[PDB]
C-alpha cells in the first residue's frame, strides 16, 4: 500500500546533502570569545605537497577527484572551488648547458624560439639578458660575465639576420613564463616554467617566487604619464622594438587597459620611430613593421614591484621584482 | 499655551507641534594580509623540531 | 569570495527618489575603489560626465575600462548594496536601461556611456547633491554602430563644420545623427564641439589608414572594376555603373601572385592589430535570457 512510483526521496537527500554546503565566508566576531577554533577554519588555507607515506597522503588529501586537494576524507570536496584558485600549469624544456647560466635569479621571465628542424630533441630557450648578447657599465657589463662567447646564441638563432631585416623576429619568439626550477646537468638541462598560473615555487621548504627584470629595461609607464580609478589587477607587457642600432627590449607596466596602452606607447615611441623613419631608412614593403607587444600576466596594483641588486662574480645589476605574479600571456600585437 | 489678553487681538487657539527624528547608519571597513605559506602551515603537523 | 560594496549616503534621501533608484535594480555602475565600504562620490560615472565641463565620449569610455564594475543589489534609505564584477565569476544581471533593447539569447553584450541622452541616465539626488549616471549597456553589433555614428561626426562636423548651405544636414544627421533598430527610431546625442581625445583617437586612426593604403592588393581592385560594369550585386549598388577614378589610376600595372601574396600577409597584422583599437570598453558574454524576467546571465 506504499507504491513505488519513482527514486527513493530518502536516498536522493543523502546525495544532495553533500553537494548543498558552499565554502565558508562571513563569520562574526566575540571579543569575548577573541578567537575560536571556528576562525581557524575560515583563515586555514590546506595545501599540498604531502610526505609519501601511505595515510599521510589520506591525512592531506592529495587523492581528491578536484583540482585541488581537500581533506577530510568523504566530509571533505564542500568548497567545489576555491574562489577560482587555478593550480599552475608548467612548461618543461631541453636545453643545452651551454646556452643557459645557472646563476640565473628562478623567477627571470623567459624566452622560448622557435626552431625551423622537425624531429629536434632540445629547446632554444633565452633570458631577457640572453637576448641581448643575441640582439648586439650597466646591462653590458652584466650580460657579459654571464653570457661569453656570442656565438652559442647565433647559432641557435640561425636566420637573425633575415628575420630582424624583415620584421619576422618576434613572431617566431613565444613568452613562457618565469623561472620556477631549474636542475644543474652537465650536458643538458631540465628547466621548467610556469605557463598560465600563480607562479608559486615548488621548494619542499615553500618559498615565494617574485620575477625580476633588468632595472634598465624596466619602464614605468604609470608615473612616466605624471578624479581618476584605481583599479585592482595591474599588467607587464614587453616590446620588441625594430629600430636603427638594432632591435631592442623592453618592459612596461600600467594598469589603464588594452586600448589605452596601445596609445601611450605610439607616443611614448614617436621619438624613436621619427628617428628611424627619417633619411635613414627609405619605403620598402616589409621594412614597414615597428615593434610588437604583449602582455605577460598582472599583478597587484598599488604594490608589489620593488627594488634589488642581483650579484654575480663581485658585480651588481640594478633589478626589480615583482611579487605575486599571475602568468597569463598573449599574443604579439603589432604598433605603428 | 497661551494667555488671556484684553485687547481684541485675534486669539490664538490650541496649538500643538508633532515632529519626527530618523535614524542614520554608519559602516567601518578594514583590510589585513597573510601569506598562504603562514596559512598552509597551520593545517599541518609539525615533524621535527 | 565575499565580494560586496556598501555605499553610505550621508544624508537621508527622499521618498520619491528611493521609488526611482529601485527601478534601476540590477544595473551595472562602476566604483571607483574595490573597497568593503565607500561613499558616494566615486559610485557613478557623474564625476567624467560633469554638468559644467563639456562632454567627451571617449574619455567615458577610457574611464569605464579603468574603473571596477559593480551590480546593484538593495536600495535603502540611507544605504547602497552592490556586488563587484570579478573575472573568475559569473553574475545574473538584468535588462533595465531606459532606451530599450532586446537581448539576444547568448550573444555578447557591450558597455557604453550614456550617449542617447544625458536625461535618460541621471537619477538625481537632490538630498546628497550628487547624481548617479548609470552606463549603458546593448549587444555588441549594435554598440559597434553607436561608436561609427560617434567618430564620424568629429570629422564631418569638421570640414562642414558650419555650412550656410545645407551642407550640414544633407547627409551627417540624415546619416550619422540617428540609429535605427527595429522598429524604432532611436535619436544620438551628438556633441556640438569635439576638443578632447576624439581627434586624439582618429589620429591613430589616421595612422593605420596612410600604412595600409600602400599594401592594398592590386588584383582586389581589378576583379572590383569589372564586377561594376559587367556584373550586378546587392553590395555594388553603391557604386553606381562609374568606377571611381583613382581605381583607374593605381592599377595601371599587371597583376602578380608574388606581389600580393606579401602585401595581403602584411596587411593582415595591421587589420589584427586594428581590432584593439575599436574596442574602447568591457565586454560581456551571456549564456541565458526570458523575455519575461528580462534577466539575462552575464559572465
Amino acid at each position: 500500500m506504499k507504491v513505488q512510483g519513482s527514486v527513493d526521496r530518502r536516498r536522493l537527500q543523502r546525495r544532495i546533502a553533500g553537494l548543498l554546503p558552499p565554502p565558508a565566508r562571513r563569520l562574526n566576531i566575540s571579543r569575548g570569545s577573541e578567537f575560536t577554533r571556528d576562525v581557524r577554519g575560515l583563515v586555514e588555507e590546506h595545501a599540498q605537497a604531502s610526505s609519501l607515506s601511505a595515510a599521510a597522503v589520506w591525512r592531506a588529501g592529495l587523492l581528491a577527484p578536484g583540482e585541488v586537494a581537500v581533506a577530510g576524507g568523504g566530509s571533505g570536496g564542500g568548497s567545489f572551488s576555491w574562489s577560482g584558485w587555478r593550480p599552475p600549469v608548467f612548461g618543461d624544456f631541453l636545453i643545452h648547458a651551454s646556452s643557459f647560466n645557472n646563476a640565473e635569479a628562478t623567477g627571470t621571465p623567459l624566452f622560448q624560439f622557435k626552431q625551423s628542424d622537425p624531429f629536434s630533441g632540445v629547446d632554444a630557450v633565452f633570458t631577457p639578458l640572453s637576448l641581448f648578447i643575441l640582439m648586439n657599465g650597466g646591462l653590458t657589463r652584466m650580460a657579459n660575465l654571464l653570457y661569453d662567447s656570442p656565438a652559442t646564441l647565433a647559432d641557435l638563432v640561425p636566420d637573425f639576420g633575415r628575420l630582424v631585416a624583415d620584421r619576422r623576429f618576434h613572431n617566431f619568439i613565444t613568452p613562457v613564463g618565469p623561472l620556477v626550477e631549474n636542475i644543474k646537468s652537465t650536458y643538458l638541462n631540465k628547466i621548467t616554467t610556469v605557463v598560465h598560473g600563480p607562479v608559486v615555487s615548488k621548494a619542499i621548504p615553500r618559498s615565494t617566487v617574485k620575477v625580476t627584470v633588468p632595472q634598465e629595461a624596466f619602464v614605468d609607464l604609470d608615473a612616466w604619464l605624471s578624479l581618476q580609478p584605481c583599479p585592482a589587477d595591474a599588467r607587464l607587457y614587453v616590446a620588441l622594438t625594430y629600430e636603427e642600432a638594432g632591435p631592442r627590449f623592453t618592459f612596461f607596466q600600467s594598469s589603464r587597459g588594452h586600448c589605452q596602452i596601445m596609445n601611450i606607447l605610439r607616443i611614448y615611441y614617436s621619438p624613436s620611430i621619427m628617428h628611424r623613419y627619417a633619411v635613414v631608412q627609405p619605403l620598402h614593403i616589409e621594412e614597414l613593421t615597428f615593434g610588437a607587444v604583449a602582455c605577460l600576466g598582472t599583478f597587484s596594483a598599488t604594490d608589489g614591484w620593488r627594488r634589488s641588486a642581483f650579484n654575480y662574480r663581485g658585480s651588481s645589476l640594478p633589478v626589480v621584482e615583482i611579487d605575486s605574479f599571475y602568468s597569463n600571456v598573449s599574443d604579439w600585437e603589432v604598433i605603428l | 499655551p497661551t494667555i488671556a489678553h484684553g485687547d481684541g487681538r485675534r486669539p490664538s487657539k490650541q496649538r500643538t507641534f508633532i515632529v519626527v527624528k530618523n535614524c542614520h547608519k554608519h559602516h567601518i571597513s578594514t583590510e589585513m594580509e597573510l601569506s598562504m605559506l603562514d596559512l598552509e602551515i597551520l593545517h599541518s603537523i609539525p615533524e621535527t623540531p | 569570495m565575499d565580494l560586496k560594496v556598501v555605499v553610505s549616503l550621508s544624508s537621508r534621501l527622499y521618498t520619491d527618489e528611493i521609488a526611482k533608484m529601485q527601478q534601476r535594480i540590477g544595473c551595472i555602475l562602476p566604483l571607483a575603489s574595490t573597497h568593503g565600504t565607500q561613499n558616494v562620490q566615486g559610485l557613478g560615472l557623474g564625476q567624467v560626465y560633469s554638468l559644467e565641463t563639456v562632454p567627451d565620449y571617449v574619455s567615458m569610455y577610457n574611464y569605464l575600462s579603468d574603473c571596477t564594475l559593480a551590480v546593484l543589489d538593495e536600495v535603502s534609505v540611507d544605504s547602497l548594496i552592490l556586488t563587484k564584477i570579478v573575472p573568475g565569476q559569473t553574475y545574473a544581471i538584468k535588462n533595465k536601461y531606459q532606451p530599450f533593447f532586446q537581448w539576444h539569447g547568448t550573444g555578447s553584450l557591450s558597455v557604453m556611456p550614456p550617449v542617447f541622452g544625458r536625461e535618460h541616465a541621471t537619477v538625481k539626488l537632490e538630498s546628497n547633491d550628487v547624481d548617479i549616471v548609470f552606463p549603458m549597456v546593448l549587444p555588441t553589433p549594435i554598440a559597434e554602430e553607436v561608436l561609427q555614428k560617434i567618430l564620424l561626426f568629429n570629422v564631418y562636423s569638421r570640414v562642414v563644420m558650419q555650412a550656410p548651405g545645407n551642407a550640414d544636414m544633407l547627409d551627417v544627421h540624415m546619416h550619422l545623427g540617428s540609429v535605427s533598430y527595429l522598429g524604432h527610431h532611436y535619436e544620438l546625442a551628438l556633441p556640438e564641439v569635439p576638443g578632447p581625445l576624439g581627434l586624439a583617437l582618429l589620429d591613430n586612426l589616421s595612422l593605420y589608414f596612410c600604412i595600409m593604403v600602400t599594401l592594398l592588393p592590386r588584383a582586389s581592385m581589378r576583379l572590383v572594376r569589372g564586377l561594376i560594369r559587367h556584373e550586378h550585386h546587392d553590395l555594388l549598388n553603391l557604386f553606381q555603373e562609374m568606377v571611381p577614378d583613382e581605381i583607374a589610376r593605381i592599377d595601371l600595372d599587371d597583376l602578380s601572385v608574388a606581389d600580393d601574396l606579401s602585401r595581403m600577409r602584411v596587411m593582415m597584422t595591421y587589420l589584427q592589430s586594428l581590432a584593439s583599437l575599436f574596442n574602447l570598453g568591457p565586454r560581456l558574454a551571456t549564456a541565458a535570457y526570458s523575455q519575461e524576467t528580462l534577466t539575462a546571465t552575464c559572465w
